[PDB]
């Protein structure tokens, strides 16, 4: 039992995994088994969702988060996101669940039976954290792998059925992407967009051509970068900038993951393109706007002239101007005027919401959709009672957008905390005082008084 | 307003550059003990 | 001089797993009955006859909504003793009238007396100064002001806090709507003492933990301490320099530091208690007169203070009929205060 | 230490479990029956689901007099036919 | 108080005929109503048009009358405006529009009767709460 | 040494009365800007249309406020999450009417405090200390982010960020309770356990250490003179403190390890406050407190109220009254 107590390893049981830092075989084991756990959850959770799935209720009324991910890719769904075949969901679930067995088998093997260290066994699979070239090489393999992944998304979109497109002419539907956006001004133009209202950085991506082209760029970039890191070793400036240790690299990755988590939170909250409202429910903005729409429709049917209706504050009861003059829905939803969705856009002209189109061209499907979305707003309790906080029990509903956003904020935050922890520790340990101050060499004691 | 904007952009850029080039100026070695961390 | 008193004294102070003491004669039965009353009431006992509420696991409440509720308003400040004139020795009727509320409040009070006497007794036996008991004076001021003096100032025990999670939440909101308690500078000093105390706890713990001397070889550093050691386990000098440079001022005297850690949360709780004594009499910090004069004359003048009062008015009107059933409030819909649409 | 047998000794001994494998389930069953027989309701005076209101009544049985409170509760109870 | 057969007895039609729902029917009616209707009609109100509720008095004053089993079943088949003047299947869930309101696709005649029974029985239990909105919460 | 090198040596110098550092290089201008703008605005800013309904709210002292009622008022609902720097306004008068000071202050502040945390790391490293004081500070910092940035993001407007003032703080709390039932949320409850617990343990530790101070002084002088800055020996007898506390409860409920004890003092309030922050940050996306409205029902189906329903009535009062002129449609959906 090499290194499996505090006295020999220096780490207590509650930090026991830190005993693995220089044990590449067992560490490989931990990693592979963990990957196994992830894939296991994907499979099992998918089969659970499918078992509980009623094809004629919206997905979002049923607590689904993975089936929406599958349906977004174009599998199992048809016009307007209606389920036409549940078999691909079944396939996805079963295949992940079976793969998890292979992964776990490997993980357990390397973890308790295989070589505890790999260096003596193989120069190729062996590594020293402090070997910069080897680090950049493994990094490179993994970048090529990620690039390939992005390219698989591309291949699905272009050659194997396409993607679900909430924006398809005539109504949302599955669509093959034939002309992906390759122009770098567009692609990287997203990257330089402000993250504030009406701009929204990369979260603002609103068409699949841009999504797909973006993935072509990321695929090539990752493969190229992978090759670069396989062929090179870090330059002097990098060498002097970073800490080179396992715990350091881990901390860097924790920072990256935290950042990505906050990003995904905002994506699932605001974006209704790669997270179609057909599957995930309406966004908060969307449902608010939809309320406005619903009452405009009702009151106008009653005979109200909604363009000239002055509300109690002096602002339009139904319609008002944005700070730059565009015609928008009034009331509190004035905040959500940057919202865009296929059910609303046919009412939009060059200056914003168009009064003539409003008076003359609103179709029954728009009324239906606005009602649906208004009454599936992402508000609800921890015990999944749908609606505002004061609503009575009756409707069993918490929006998938809320589950995903909240979960990923919690995770992203704790991951920032973890970054601080491991970065600070990595610094202290590399400098040699992570276990405390040397009584015979206390740095402050050799410093001049502050006063 | 435009003069204000350019001014502020320049100030922000200046300090951000100080931050970045500063942390790039051999920071791991700025500690009381083991300095050679390259 | 070895009589029965001294023999009993001997027995009471045996160094056993759970120390007893003379104070234990008061403390143990009273604490046991208070906890037992609460567990008994929240598991089995209703508040149908006192409040018109379900309040027990038996009725379908969960841990957040169970409570031992106060007696009906019509009971006034009756001690509501089981053998008293109200229940007349009838246990079932006593539970239905809210006798468990006063049982728990009173046994709990004597129990807290017992606990502080315990802090004194043990300090005296071991030979340390009695600052722990002294610091415990703040929980006592809080319990006494909130659970006894406050309802004694009001119409009845009904308006005391009921013993339960959600019930306590209701107490908070009631105090906002009726007393504007957040506006009270005594409450505010309480807040400063509680959050300042939490701040001191955190910052002190973290400082000690991050100025430790390396007193062992292990990367887990807890083992490198020995209770009997003479030496400080962390550097006050390094701690001092760090904080002087970070925040501008720092502790330099450990005795003062620890006293301050007593002083801050204890003083905060004491101030909150004083404000609650005022609320016992509806002697509130509800308004700023200058604000009200200006606002009444000028329909364009608006502050966060006036906004909060509109919220309070909403709370009173919408919560009163069900929260104060003995008043038999019937508020027709048309009199209910509401903004547009909602 | 203070003289009493260490807990870890006790709860890892065969005798402890010979006693407590009987005493622990017995207490649990007793508590169950306390509810399942309906005794609890009668002991504490807690309304069963069919005893909060009479069939057509929608007003709470609130106690309104301190010294005749017992009789009021008895009257409320009688009013459930 | 109990859920008696009397409470569960409601008008079948406008001609004085009544039907008595089983407890299982009552439960089924609550379940199906939550399933297909509560998203808009929780508590007896109507979120997308609060002017019209599900109170028995309101339904009685509808055209054609909607305060009986037949009236309600028909409404779930071919809903109209309050005056009976327009058919609104295109914007309100119904069997007729089960193509665009897919949750109506599996509702059977038995189910519709259960939902109707729910809508009629609930105010006998809850009184003003039913159709009352937040004021009565 | 060249100029850049000397500058670097000064910036990172351990000998400055207040440490500067690279994080400090960002912290110092940002915190000054927020501070100066906050002071001027608090005293002299005209009323701000917080809810975008042309209903300006007065926050400043010169415009009819005292210390308790005063605030720097959040930016206009018409603005939402749009970035509204001074140069986006046609004039300062406009900037002021729409609540520009609020955005200037909170953005400079959040950046500056993020840098304050970084700086705590940085100095810990220059001094040869262990690094985690900054992690402790992450708890109040995350909380500020929650109420100044995350909640606005989730709700779609900085108009719903916490106001910079005392009464404005209370307003934010009451509205939050109406809209999320925060009291019935377990993360807020963990927050309360964290701060109540922190105050408790603060008092406890204070009192135990104070109780066990070793006699080094006479009765006519403060016991504090018995400790001298930088002395090597501990100033109280921990074995005695533990002898007391272990007997107050039982032996194995008391800490005998000072390191373990101080770790606990750090962890309890820090974790609790982390959850407080996460409560606000998840309710930001409208995953709210437990809802048991009408959970208890009798045999006929009558609602039997619990304390949860009374809470509900209070919440309704708050809900129907807040922003009395801003809603035109029946549901408040943000
Ligand atoms: C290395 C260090 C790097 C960082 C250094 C500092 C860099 C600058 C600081 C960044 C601060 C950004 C603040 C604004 C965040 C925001 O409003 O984010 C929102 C945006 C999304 O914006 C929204 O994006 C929307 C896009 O949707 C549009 O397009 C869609 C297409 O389907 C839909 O149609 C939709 O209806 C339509 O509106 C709209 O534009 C909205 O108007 C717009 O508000 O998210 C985004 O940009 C991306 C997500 C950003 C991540 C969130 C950060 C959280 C940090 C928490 C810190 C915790 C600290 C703990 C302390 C210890
Ligand atoms: C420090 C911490 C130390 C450690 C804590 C130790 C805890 C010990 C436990 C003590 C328990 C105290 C029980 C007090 C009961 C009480 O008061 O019961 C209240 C009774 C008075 O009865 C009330 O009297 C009221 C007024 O009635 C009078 O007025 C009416 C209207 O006209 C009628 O005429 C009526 O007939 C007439 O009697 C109403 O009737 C109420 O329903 C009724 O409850 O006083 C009385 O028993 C006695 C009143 C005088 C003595 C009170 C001293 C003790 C309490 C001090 C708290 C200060 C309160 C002031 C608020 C600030
Ligand atoms: C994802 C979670 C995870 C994973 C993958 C690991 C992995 C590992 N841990 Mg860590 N650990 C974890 C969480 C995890 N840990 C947690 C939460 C704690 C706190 C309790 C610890 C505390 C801890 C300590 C103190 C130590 C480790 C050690 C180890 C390593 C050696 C294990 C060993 O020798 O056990 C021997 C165990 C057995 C022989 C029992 C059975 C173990 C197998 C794996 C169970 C497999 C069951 C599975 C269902 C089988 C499916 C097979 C099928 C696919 C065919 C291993 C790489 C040790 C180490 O670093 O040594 C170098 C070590 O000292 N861990
Ligand atoms: C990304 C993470 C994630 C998200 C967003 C969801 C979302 C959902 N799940 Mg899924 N699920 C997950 C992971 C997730 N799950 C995991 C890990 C499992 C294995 C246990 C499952 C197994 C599962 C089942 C069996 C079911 C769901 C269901 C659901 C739905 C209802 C959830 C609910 O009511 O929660 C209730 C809320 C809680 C239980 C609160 C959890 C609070 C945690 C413990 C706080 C943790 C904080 C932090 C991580 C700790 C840090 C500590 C600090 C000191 C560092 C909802 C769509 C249900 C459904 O509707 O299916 C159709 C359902 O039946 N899930
Ligand atoms: C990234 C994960 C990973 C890594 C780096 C390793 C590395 C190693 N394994 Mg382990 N192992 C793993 C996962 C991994 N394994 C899994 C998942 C299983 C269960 C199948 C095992 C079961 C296992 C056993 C039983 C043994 C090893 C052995 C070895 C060593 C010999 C490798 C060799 O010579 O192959 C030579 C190269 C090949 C044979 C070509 C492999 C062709 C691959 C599989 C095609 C697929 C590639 C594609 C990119 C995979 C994508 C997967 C993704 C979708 C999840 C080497 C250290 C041996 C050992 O430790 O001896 C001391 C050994 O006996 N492995
Ligand atoms: C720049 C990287 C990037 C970005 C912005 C996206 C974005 C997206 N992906 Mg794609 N994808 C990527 C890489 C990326 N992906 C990679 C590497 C793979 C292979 C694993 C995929 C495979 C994939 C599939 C199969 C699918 C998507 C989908 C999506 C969309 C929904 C998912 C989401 O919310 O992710 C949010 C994205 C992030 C949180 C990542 C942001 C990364 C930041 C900007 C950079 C971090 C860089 C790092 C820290 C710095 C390196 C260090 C260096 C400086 C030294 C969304 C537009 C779904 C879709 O399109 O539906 C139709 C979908 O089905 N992606
Ligand atoms: C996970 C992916 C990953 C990781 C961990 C690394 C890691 C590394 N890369 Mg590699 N690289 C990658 C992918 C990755 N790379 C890819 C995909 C490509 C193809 C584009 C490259 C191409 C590449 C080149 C050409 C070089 C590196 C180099 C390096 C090394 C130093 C990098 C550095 O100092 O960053 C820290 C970043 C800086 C110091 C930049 C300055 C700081 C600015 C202000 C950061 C601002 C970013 C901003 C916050 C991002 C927010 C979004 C924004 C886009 C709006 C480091 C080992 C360098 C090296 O040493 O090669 C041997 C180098 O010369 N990489
Ligand atoms: C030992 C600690 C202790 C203390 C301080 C208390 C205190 C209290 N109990 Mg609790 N109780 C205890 C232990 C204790 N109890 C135990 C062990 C039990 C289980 C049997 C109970 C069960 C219990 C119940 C069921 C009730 C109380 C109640 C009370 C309250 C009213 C007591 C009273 O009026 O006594 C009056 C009696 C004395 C003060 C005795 C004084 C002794 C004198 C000085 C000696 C002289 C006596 C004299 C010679 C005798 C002549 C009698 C003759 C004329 C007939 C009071 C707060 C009541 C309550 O809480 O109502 C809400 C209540 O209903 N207690
Ligand atoms: C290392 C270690 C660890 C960990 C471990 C792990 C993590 C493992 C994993 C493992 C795994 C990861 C496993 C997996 C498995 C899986 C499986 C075994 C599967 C199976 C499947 C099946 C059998 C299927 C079936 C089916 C079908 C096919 C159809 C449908 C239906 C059903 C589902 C029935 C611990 C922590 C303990 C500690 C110590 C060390
Ligand atoms: C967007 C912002 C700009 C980003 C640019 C990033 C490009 C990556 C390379 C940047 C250049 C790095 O250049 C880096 O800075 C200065 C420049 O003299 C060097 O010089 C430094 O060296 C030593 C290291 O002990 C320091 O003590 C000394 O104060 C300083 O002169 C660093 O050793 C060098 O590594
Ligand atoms: C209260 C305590 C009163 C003690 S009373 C005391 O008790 C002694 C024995 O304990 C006797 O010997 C003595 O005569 C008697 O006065
Ligand atoms: O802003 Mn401030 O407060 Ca959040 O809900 Mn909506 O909006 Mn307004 O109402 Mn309720
Ligand atoms: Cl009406
Ligand atoms: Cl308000
Ligand atoms: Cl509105
Ligand atoms: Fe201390």
């Amino acid at each position: 039992a090499t290194n499996r107590d505090q006295e020999s390893s220096g780490f207590a049981w509650w930090a026991g995994n830190a005993r693995l830092i220089n044990l590449s075989g067992k560490l490989l084991g931990a990693h592979v088994a963990h990957a196994g756990l992830i894939v296991f959850w994907a499979g099992a959770m998918t089969l659970f969702e499918l078992a509980h799935f009623i094809p004629e209720k919206p997905m979002y009324e049923q607590g689904l988060i993975l089936i929406p991910h599958i349906a977004t890719l174009g599998w199992g769904v048809g016009p307007g996101g209606e389920v036409v075949d549940t078999f691909p969901f079944f396939v996805v679930g079963v295949v992940h669940l079976i793969s998890s067995a292979v992964l776990g088998f490997g993980g357990v093997y390397h973890a308790i039976r295989g070589p505890e260290t790999l260096e003596e066994y193989s120069s190729f699979f062996g590594y020293d954290w402090k070997d910069k070239n080897k680090m950049t090489t493994i990094l490179g393999f993994h970048l090529i792998v990620l690039g390939i992944g992005a390219l698989l998304l591309v291949a699905k979109a272009m050659f194997f059925g396409g993607l679900y497109d909430t924006w398809a002419p005539g109504g949302g539907d599955v669509r093959v992407i034939t002309n992906p956006t390759l122009d770098p001004r567009v692609i990287f133009g997203y990257l330089l967009k402000s993250p504030f209202g009406g701009e929204g950085w990369i979260v603002s991506v609103n068409n699949l051509e841009d999504v797909v082209g973006g993935h072509i760029w990321i695929g090539l970039i990752c493969i190229a970068g992978g090759i670069w890191h396989i062929l090179t070793t870090p330059f002097g400036w990098a060498r002097r900038a970073f800490i080179w240790s396992g715990e350091a690299y881990l901390s860097y990755s924790l920072g990256a993951l935290s950042m990505m988590g906050f990003i995904a939170t905002c994506f699932v909250w605001f974006n209704n393109t790669v997270y179609p409202s057909e599957f995930y429910g309406p966004t908060g903005p969307e449902a608010s706007q939809a309320q406005a729409m619903t009452f405009l429709i009702r009151d106008q049917k009653l005979g109200a002239n909604v363009g000239s209706a002055q509300g109690p504050t002096g602002l339009g009861k139904y319609l008002m101007r944005s700070p730059t003059g565009e015609i928008i829905f009034g009331g509190e939803t004035m905040r959500f005027w940057d919202f865009r969705g296929p059910w609303l856009e046919p009412l939009r002209g060059p200056n914003g919401l168009d009064l003539n189109k409003i008076k003359n061209d609103i179709q029954p499907w728009q009324e239906r959709r606005a009602a649906e979305y208004m009454t599936h707003a992402p508000l609800g309790s921890l015990n999944s009672v749908g609606g505002v906080a004061t609503e009575i029990n009756s409707v069993n509903f918490v929006s998938p957008r809320s589950w995903l956003a909240t979960s990923h904020f919690v995770l992203a935050f704790f991951f920032l905390v973890g970054h601080l922890w491991h970065a600070g520790r990595a610094r202290a340990a590399a400098a040699g005082f992570e276990k405390g101050i040397d009584r015979e060499s206390e740095p402050v004691l050799s410093m001049p008084s502050l006063d | 307003m435009e003069t204000l904007k350019i001014t502020v952009y320049i100030v922000v850029t200046f300090f951000v550059l100080l931050f970045v080039f500063g942390f790039l100026s051999g920071d791991p070695a700025r500690n009381p003990k083991r300095k050679d961390l390259e | 001089e070895r009589g029965w008193f001294d023999i009993l004294d001997d027995w009471l102070k045996r160094d056993r797993f759970v120390f007893v003491g003379w104070s234990g004669i008061l403390l143990f039965p009273c604490a046991y009955l208070a906890l037992g009353g609460w567990l008994t009431g929240t598991t089995f006992v209703t508040s149908w006859y006192t409040h018109g509420l379900a309040s027990s696991y038996l009725e379908g409440c969960n841990f957040l909504t169970v409570a031992v509720s106060t007696p009906a308003n019509s009971m006034g400040h009756s001690l509501l003793l089981l053998w008293g004139p109200e229940a007349q020795g009838d246990f079932t009727r006593w539970c239905q009238l809210g006798g468990l509320w006063t049982f728990i409040a009173l046994h709990g009070a004597f129990g807290l007396i017992g606990f502080m006497l315990r802090q004194f007794e043990i300090a005296r036996l071991v030979g340390v100064r009695p600052y722990n008991a002294i610091a415990f004076s703040a929980p006592i001021a809080v319990f006494v002001s909130v659970f006894l003096i406050y309802p004694l100032g009001q119409s009845s025990w009904f308006f005391a806090p009921s013993f339960g999670v959600a019930a306590i939440f209701r107490f908070l909101l009631f105090f906002q709507g009726f007393h504007n308690w957040t506006l009270n500078p005594f409450h505010m000093m309480g807040v400063a003492g509680v959050l300042g105390g939490a701040l001191l706890c955190a910052i002190h713990g973290a400082t000690v933990e991050n100025t430790l001397f390396q007193d062992g070889e292990g990367a887990s550093t807890f083992r490198a301490f020995n209770p009997t050691q003479a030496e400080e386990t962390y550097s006050m000098v390094t701690a001092n320099r760090f904080w002087s440079q970070i925040f501008g001022i720092a502790f330099s005297n450990k005795r003062w530091l620890h006293f301050f850690m007593l002083f801050v949360p204890v003083t905060g709780l004491w101030m909150s208690a004083i404000g609650v004594v005022g609320l016992a009499l509806n002697l509130r910090s509800y308004d700023f007169i200058s604000q009200e004069i200006r606002a009444a004359e000028d329909p364009e003048f608006e502050t966060f203070y006036t906004k909060n009062l509109l919220l309070n008015e909403g709370i009173r009107a919408w919560m009163a009929p069900q929260d104060q059933p003995h008043e038999n409030f019937v508020f027709p819909e048309e009199v209910l205060p509401r903004g547009n649409a909602l | 230490t203070t003289g009493e047998r260490p807990f870890s000794d006790i709860i890892t001994s065969v005798r402890y479990w010979v006693i407590h494998s009987i005493t622990i389930p017995a207490l649990f069953i007793a508590g169950w029956l306390f509810v399942s027989t309906g005794l609890a309701y009668d002991v504490f005076g807690t309304p069963r689901p069919d005893s909060y209101y009479a069939q057509e009544q929608r007003s709470i049985p609130l106690v309104t007099d301190r010294f005749e409170a017992k009789q009021q509760v008895e009257t409320f109870l009688e009013q459930l036919k | 108080a109990e859920l008696t057969p009397e409470v569960l007895t409601v008008p079948l039609n406008s001609e004085g005929k009544t039907i008595t729902l089983t407890e299982k029917q009552y439960l089924e009616g609550k379940r199906l109503f939550q399933y297909a209707c509560a998203s808009c009609h929780v508590g007896g109100i109507t979120k997308t048009n609060p002017s019209l509720d599900l109170r028995t008095e309101t339904l009685a004053l509808a055209t054609p009358p909607r305060d009986n089993i037949e009236g309600l079943v028909d409404y779930m088949k071919n809903p109209t405006t309050y005056d009976g003047e327009q058919e609104i299947a295109e914007v309100h869930p119904s069997l007729r529009s089960a193509d665009i309101f897919p949750k109506m696709r599996n509702l059977t005649e038995k189910d519709l009767v259960a939902i109707a029974g729910h809508i009629l029985v609930e105010p006998k239990i809850l009184g003003d709460k039913w159709g009352g909105g937040k004021v009565y919460y | 040494a060249n100029l850049w090198e000397r500058f670097c040596n000064w910036v990172t110098s351990t000998d400055n009365r207040l440490y500067v550092g690279w994080f400090g290089v960002i912290m110092i201008p940002t915190l000054l800007a927020a501070t100066i703008c906050f002071v001027i605005a608090f005293i002299a800013a005209p009323p701000v249309d917080i809810d975008g309904i042309r209903e300006p709210v007065s926050g400043s002292l010169l415009y009819g406020n005292n210390i308790i009622t005063g605030a720097v008022v959040p930016s206009s609902n018409a603005i939402g999450l749009h970035f509204y720097p001074i140069w986006e306004a046609a004039s300062l008068d406009e900037w002021l009417y729409n609540g520009g000071p609020y955005q200037l202050i909170i953005f400079h502040f959040l950046l500056g405090a993020s840098c304050y945390m970084g700086r705590q790391w940085e100095l810990s490293y220059r001094l040869g200390m262990r690094p985690w004081i900054c992690v402790a500070y992450s708890a109040p910092l995350a909380s500020a982010f929650a109420v100044f940035l995350i909640y606005p993001i989730g709700q779609g407007s900085f108009s719903d960020g916490m106001p910079l003032g005392i009464s404005g703080t209370f307003n934010f709390m009451i509205v939050f309770q109406a809209e999320h039932n925060i009291l019935m949320h377990p993360f807020h409850q963990l927050g309360v356990a964290g701060v109540f617990g922190g105050a408790l343990f603060c008092a406890m530790h204070g009192s135990l250490v104070t109780s066990s101070l070793i006699r080094e002084t006479t009765e006519t002088e403060s016991a504090n003179y018995g400790y001298k800055f930088g002395q090597e020996e501990e100033t109280y007898n921990i074995v005695a403190a533990h002898g007391y506390f272990g007997r107050l409860i039982f032996q194995y409920a008391s800490f005998n390890n000072s390191r373990s004890l101080h770790f606990f003092l750090a962890a309890w309030p820090v974790v609790g406050v982390w959850f407080a922050a996460l409560g606000i940050s998840t309710m930001a996306f409208n995953l709210n407190g437990f809802n048991f409205n009408h959970s208890v029902i009798d045999a006929k189906g009558n609602v039997i109220n619990t304390w949860a329903d009374i809470i509900n009535r209070a919440n309704l009062g708050m809900e129907v009254m807040h922003e009395r002129n801003a809603h035109n449609f029946p549901l408040d959906l943000a």
